């Protein structure tokens, strides 16, 4: 199975600052990652599919780049409402694989 | 920063090799004579001056003239125009009729040989009922013998029913600028010295090419486009026997081919509005036609090109030239046409010498025939009429096409022999400067911006 | 005077010419584009080809966002896959035919990129113009 | 606009059978593959079940862990998904989400999740 | 990669379904619009009549405030003299063939009232242009 | 609420019936055989591969196949590309000579009498002047008689001098690919059960029809579209006696037609490069080309339509069959070509039986014509040269043509006919699945939204 | 303010001068008789319902007619469908042999002569050795004598061969309707007072023209186009002696010209499929063929166009009539089609007065040519067939071509002189209302507007 | 009642008129623009003249700001060495065609101006692009 590990674990930033969070895979997944954002007591939400295209309604504030086995979501001036937990996703291969998450923290 | 976006760019200089139909551009001073008394003057287009010769700096670019395109193209379009114009003019079928020839009245010597035959003999009438019997005179390259009596018959009616040539065309050679159409441009390489392939340093992007005349020579290319410094050789692969060299020297060599016999035109008429032009009597004395060229010029000439072809097989190589083996008569010889009238001469008082590494004019015997196959097609043909008076004229020898000898011993001699074969490599040597490129805009580019909602 | 037929070029005018200065002139290469009984079917059978392969890159322009803008931003990334390469030489150390031997094999992947990165912005602003 | 609603969870004792449902509106159902996927109380995330959109081939995906006990079917006609569990484990308790895929080659992701429906097996 | 993606048919696939139903996907009838001695000019008279009916609906569409948007809002009101029918069955419950059958007599009347409401809503913004 | 806006919507599927010019589309299989050894080989287009049939779930089309388009414009190029194939070949105007003919060497019986004539004539060869006397052979259908002695003529003398066949052009059936061009659709009717008109409510929308082999049988349709499940017949109102009856039957029947004379070739010179190709000597017996059929199949095939014309006719009808009780030599055989020569055949040990409703093959004798006039025009014929060896070819019989007797009296009998007429109704049976509609995106409808500014 | 801006406007109207290739609209009516019975009925377009003629006001329009195109491609097109008429029918070559003509049977007075000679020559059959002996009739106009006895010869024997004419097809006008592309507008002056030149300030715009006739005669143009209120005269420069006076005149002058010979038919076979009709019996009496106009309607036009002619002339002027003092015989006749057949009369009784500034018919003697050259091409005729039957026709004059006398002494008469010359000055009474203009939209005009940012 | 043959004009109907009439409909002049064995080679090159020339104009429209919008205002200022006539007058006094006379000469020079006042706007797009 396709292992992704996320880094870090968990991390406590000030709002307005920027974040690099990181997604490795045990196998290549060259274009099969998307990231989603689980904030407390809600769904998660799909924020970048495919490693790097952006979604609308997804803040401009979000990037994604990686190819291969490395991946790393860009959060380039993080809001208050943007701290929750983070997972990454492969559809390269079944069974469908889940990163541990980063958890932001303010 | 680092968030770089596709940015696509319409309208950007980048170019592909293709090929697509090219069309004319005849001369608009051409277009004074009227309705056609040349093969295309009203059936292609006007032509437009200065045409836009931009350079190109900066440029490399990959040249080819053996793998190149529009020259099979040109050769296809002067085939068809060539054939559209000698169908609306009148067919020569029923001449095919067994005829009764001697001699020409001459003083037969046992070293000249009757060149002419008489060729009395019978003819409908414009009538079906009367049938006329005329005479005419015809040279020993259109009868065959009908195998007492001796009666011949023309050559050609086997297989092939042929035309008449229509004294209303000329066969003269006219400019023709060929011109890209929209979405394509046509590169020309500037270089001063560029063989056949190669990448050419300096071009330039023309819409139209320079006149192009239309000539009809076998061996020893004639009347176009002298090269600019040196004699420039050029081939595809030297050590292979089976492509021709293809040589294009500087300065011209001028010949003098005459044929000083009058040779009277009459008219026989066929039927209605079909008149036939047959030689009637011939005027003053009956004289072989030939051609001259200096020997002084000449020399000086083989002397640059054995120098020239020592910079491609090394010096101390004893290069001998000689007098294309055998062959047909259309490759034997340096065919050619003068004011309407074809010409086989004989390349053999030319193509003679042998070279080491350390006033007068040659005369060549020519001879005429009547008929023609030029292109050597299957089902065609050209009776082309006889012409009034005696007839000269006078051309630029600009370029040879050479040949190797198919050598497989250790030697040093390579005996090179002339030799004429398709007539496309003639185009070749004018349609080397030429490509043509197909323009491809819409490029893509990234850059630091993103299409704002 | 004023008017000069020094930087003033022609067709294919900057076509070894550098990014900077040839994406000054685009509408050079753009206007010599489709205007310039036998022999005419072959003008005919030129024509049909030349409007036609005008209206193809006028309609792959066409289904992306650039209409006949003919310079435009777009939302895709740039994946470094492609080229690798700074941007500050991009702009002034090559010509566009070395751009073009040095992108051909990622062409017909970026096209494909570029439609869905179109219709996905296609009907996402008409999901926003729906609601309002 | 997309909706999607799930129902049906509960206690359940070991061994049990449960069948949740969830109730989509929005877009041409039958086209579109479905899965369902749960969330861990400890907020780990876990593929359940596919079932593939009708232009999609229609066939059914499970890991390996759940195969011989879980179902995922869909009735189109009413826009409705379905998970049946059987023999249901302590280690199945979860928040379930109904989940909706994308469209084309890049469509493989999950487009839209429901609220999610809680299952507690003890 | 696992391809889970949703795909809906391809030419004509919605032609009998109801309006909810045919206006999610009209772009794939949209692109297979231009691409996909004597019997060149069948190829000849195929390929001038494409062309022509392309350009002649690129060109109605081209006039009216709808450049290549494929689906937009316009001015004009609805007279009920036209359909009148109700707004909540036919969206629903009718498909597409019926209401060309119902509505072909009252086109080049809605095709003139658009192009007026078009270059009446142009004027006016020169109009706004012209003042500041 | 009800102040409702038009909303415009590009790209919507509807479509309404029209017809416009459609257009091949060959297989690049057969672009190997070089420069036109069929006609439309290299003319028009290559083919595409796997053409995206796709259904069009939940729509019924009121299809036609009687009032049909798109099956006139197949049968009107196919004449014109026939005459296309005939230009270049070469005129036979002078081969109108009075002929003398006897009885070719056989031993003749009274009861059977010489179908092969001699027939040696005088003809000019290429030279004008003389006239060579040749002989040849000639079947009967090809010589009249000119009326001691016995001279003939040939029978196409009156009225219509026409050409001869080039042996470059074969004329095989190749399939053809109908396609529509850009903003037209083909619908084709998926429906298993189909007559002529009527709503086909499973239809799919093509590209590019499935390959069409273009052939030319009167009766018996040959090697083409056998049905699904069982024998459908189809018409127009079957209570008229004017329009056939195409049955089209679901397991095919196999023919087996041969000639077994050797029928060496020889050729004539007409003139300049005209030669004739005219059969000379004849190697081994002199038997006659027949056709044969499995009695097995065939009785059981007729046991079948004669199930599925009761469907038509109520049950308790005597349905008998007969052989076309009269008419031309075209309309009262089975005229068909094989491997490049022109049989008629004589279909009366086939269409002769009657039913009522409680090994060993059938030969049928066929003869031989060499001048053709397909499609009875006024002025033209093809004078098909000879072919060497023994002829034999193997084809499925897939679908009849057959005509009811008009009775006008209170019978149960039905004496149905045979009868080609048109040769359009062949191709009625490769034509009916498809029809062409005409693509109208950019609809408009009603709804609350207004345009902003 | 000052800051003024450019606006460009897209679909404006402004026109230029242009010239493009026109089309037909033959009316759907005329599409009922089947396959081109007359030329150009299946060929070019069918016309539309209501051409929405639609005026143009406070607009003013500089006219003409002189350096007018769109009579240059009519006359191209109809130069061009004639000869494609012509491809179809029989050529006529086997029939130029030595004739055997004496007098037809008739009551010879010495002072008439033989119209019509008897001509009984050989002609060869279908069959290409046979030939038969077949009599015909011939007029005088068509055979010359070739120099006891008495043996004449076609007078186009010489240098042009030429055909028949297929009796399917009919010289009758039909309508026809010039039809502009899109794009290009067609301007249509609507002045009731409109001489050649000068500004039309009413003007409509058409889309297709009213019906034009094409007909052909040279003097006294028939059946179209009168003209509104009064007689008006248009030319080149008055006081030009070389520009031709076309008058057209208001009310129609009616022609009731017949041949009252019954002119029996028969057709003898020149070979296979190529019939050739000649005139055999004469049934009744030898009559000649005349035409008659009233004398009280053709002195009061000319009543009418003396007085208009005074208006360019001054008064006071004695204008006088003459008959066109010399010329070939198609241009000093009125040389017109009635019926399939070419009557040739002799205005030398119309055209012969003088005037000053103060029941029963006019007869005028026709005479009857087979052979055709119409437009005087050089290597062309045209063989028309007999028709059965007598012959008479009834046109409307119209109007006349004149040409004034080159005078250069101080005299006051003026003694006009008809003549046709060019065949485009008729069809200048029927193009002079109609200009074509080419849409030019995309103006622009400067305001106070900016395009923001 | 309400709908009159009078102020309905036709094709050219107001090429007579004033230029602030003629832009009330400028779409009439617009829409007949494009619509409407040797006779069939004269519907073909009347059609491949038609619809290049109609090309050629949406080409030189298209290289513009203006799309096919009908109508746009531009950045370049009226140099009254072109015209030098009063604003109140030119648009109630002369007409177009009158107009087309006065200013054919400054043609081509207009056409040059705008593609650089449209490219030049370009680029500036682009850099306040670039910067955010
Ligand atoms: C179609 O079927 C018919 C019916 O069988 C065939 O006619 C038969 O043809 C065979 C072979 O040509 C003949 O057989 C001959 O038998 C003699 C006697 O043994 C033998 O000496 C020969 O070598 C030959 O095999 C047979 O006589 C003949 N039937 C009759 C009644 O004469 C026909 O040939 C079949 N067509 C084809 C194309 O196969
Ligand atoms: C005739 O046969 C058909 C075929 O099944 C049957 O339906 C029908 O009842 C039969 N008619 C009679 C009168 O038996």
């Amino acid at each position: 199975d396709v292992v992704l590990t996320q880094s870090p674990a968990t991390l406590s930033v000030t709002p307005g600052d920027s974040v690099s969070l990181s997604c490795r895979a045990s196998q290549t997944i060259s274009d099969n990652l998307h990231w989603y954002l689980q904030k407390s007591h809600e769904s998660p939400r799909l924020l970048i599919k495919y490693s790097s295209q952006s979604i609308s309604g997804i803040p401009s504030r979000f990037s994604g780049s990686g190819s291969g086995t490395d991946f790393t979501l860009n959060i380039n001036s993080v809001e208050t409402e943007d701290f929750g937990m983070y997972f990454c996703q492969q559809t390269n291969s079944w069974p469908l694989t889940f990163g541990a998450g980063t958890k932001l923290e303010l | 920063a680092e968030n770089l976006w596709v940015t696509v760019y319409y309208g950007v200089p980048v170019w592909k090799d293709a090929e697509t139909t090219l069309f004319c551009a005849s001369d608009a001073k051409a277009y004074e004579t009227e309705k056609h008394n040349v093969w295309a003057t009203h059936a292609c287009v006007p032509t437009d001056p200065n045409p836009q010769e931009i350079h190109l700096e900066n440029v490399t670019e990959e040249f080819n003239m053996w793998k190149n395109n529009m020259v099979e193209q040109m050769h296809t379009d002067i085939i068809s125009l060539w054939d559209q114009s000698l169908k609306p003019c009148v067919k020569l079928t029923p001449l095919c009729v067994t005829l009764q020839c001697t001699n020409v009245t001459n003083n037969i010597t046992d070293d000249m040989r009757g060149e002419l035959k008489n060729c009395s003999f019978n003819m409908t009438t414009e009538l079906r009922d009367k049938k006329q019997k005329v005479y005419s005179l015809f040279y020993r390259l259109d009868v065959v013998q009908i195998n007492s009596n001796k009666e011949y018959r023309l050559i050609n009616c086997n297989t092939s029913a042929c035309t008449q040539a229509c004294p209303k065309v000329s066969f003269e050679p006219i400019p023709i600028h060929y011109c890209a159409p929209a979405g394509f441009a046509i590169l020309k390489c500037k270089d001063k010295k560029f063989n056949g392939t190669g990448p050419c340093p300096s071009v330039s992007t023309v819409q139209c090419t320079h006149g192009i005349k239309p000539v009809v020579s076998t061996q020893l290319l004639l009347n176009g486009s002298l090269a600019e410094e040196e004699v420039m050789i050029r081939s595809e692969n030297i050590t292979n026997n089976a492509k021709n060299i293809l040589v294009q020297f500087n300065t011209p060599v001028q010949i003098n081919c005459t044929r000083p016999n009058n040779n009277t035109r009459k008219s026989i008429r066929i039927g209605p509005g079909q008149a036939f032009y047959a030689t009637g009597d011939i005027i003053g004395d009956i004289r072989q036609a030939h051609c001259n060229v200096s020997k002084a010029t000449w020399n000086e000439t083989l002397g640059k090109v054995v120098k020239q072809l020592r910079k491609h097989f090394g010096n101390n190589t004893i290069i001998r030239f000689a007098n294309s083996s055998g062959g047909d008569l259309e490759v034997t010889t340096h065919s050619f046409n003068c004011g309407g009238e074809f010409f086989y001469c004989n390349t053999s008082g030319l193509f003679n010498s042998t070279w080491i590494s350390n006033n007068d004019s040659i005369t060549l015997p020519c001879r005429i025939k009547q008929i023609i196959n030029m292109w050597q097609r299957i089902g065609q043909c050209m009776y082309a009429p006889p012409i009034q008076g005696v007839i000269r004229c006078v051309s630029n020898i600009t370029g040879l096409i050479l040949t190797r000898d198919g050598g497989s011993t250790n030697s040093t001699t390579e005996t090179f022999r002339p030799g004429g074969g398709d007539m496309r490599d003639n185009w070749r040597s004018e349609l080397y400067k030429y490509k043509v490129v197909k323009i491809e805009p819409l490029g893509v580019a990234p850059t630091r911006c993103k299409r704002r909602v | 005077a004023v008017g000069i037929g020094a930087v003033f070029l022609g067709f294919l005018g900057a076509a070894g010419s550098t990014m900077g200065a040839a994406s000054m002139t685009l509408t050079v290469q753009a206007r010599n584009l489709l205007s310039g009984t036998v022999w005419g079917i072959k003008q005919l059978q030129a024509r049909v080809l030349a409007v036609e392969r005008y209206l193809r890159d006028q309609q792959l322009l066409g289904i992306w966002g650039c209409s006949g803008k003919l310079i435009c931003c777009t939302n895709v990334p740039w994946n470094s896959s492609w080229s690798n390469r700074n941007l500050s030489e991009i702009w002034d150390n090559m010509t566009w035919l070395q751009w073009d031997k040095e992108i051909s094999n990622y062409t017909q992947i970026i096209y494909g990129l570029l439609e869905e990165s179109q219709n996905q912005q296609e009907k996402n602003e008409q999901d926003l113009l729906a609601l309002d | 606009e997309v909706m999607l609603v799930e129902s049906g969870g509960g206690l359940v004792k070991p061994g049990g059978s449960l069948k949740l449902s969830c109730e989509a509106s929005g877009f041409s159902f039958g086209f579109y593959s479905l899965s369902w996927v749960r969330q861990t109380p400890e907020k780990r995330l876990e593929w359940v079940a596919t079932i593939a959109g009708s232009g999609v081939g229609g066939q059914t995906y499970y890991p390996d862990s759940v195969k011989g006990r879980f179902t995922i079917s869909r009735d189109n006609a009413k826009n409705t998904l379905y998970l049946q569990m059987s023999s249901l484990r302590s280690e199945d308790t979860a928040v379930f989400y109904c989940a909706r895929h994308g469209e084309g080659k890049y469509g493989s992701n999950f487009a839209y999740w429901g609220q999610g429906t809680t299952l507690t097996v003890s």
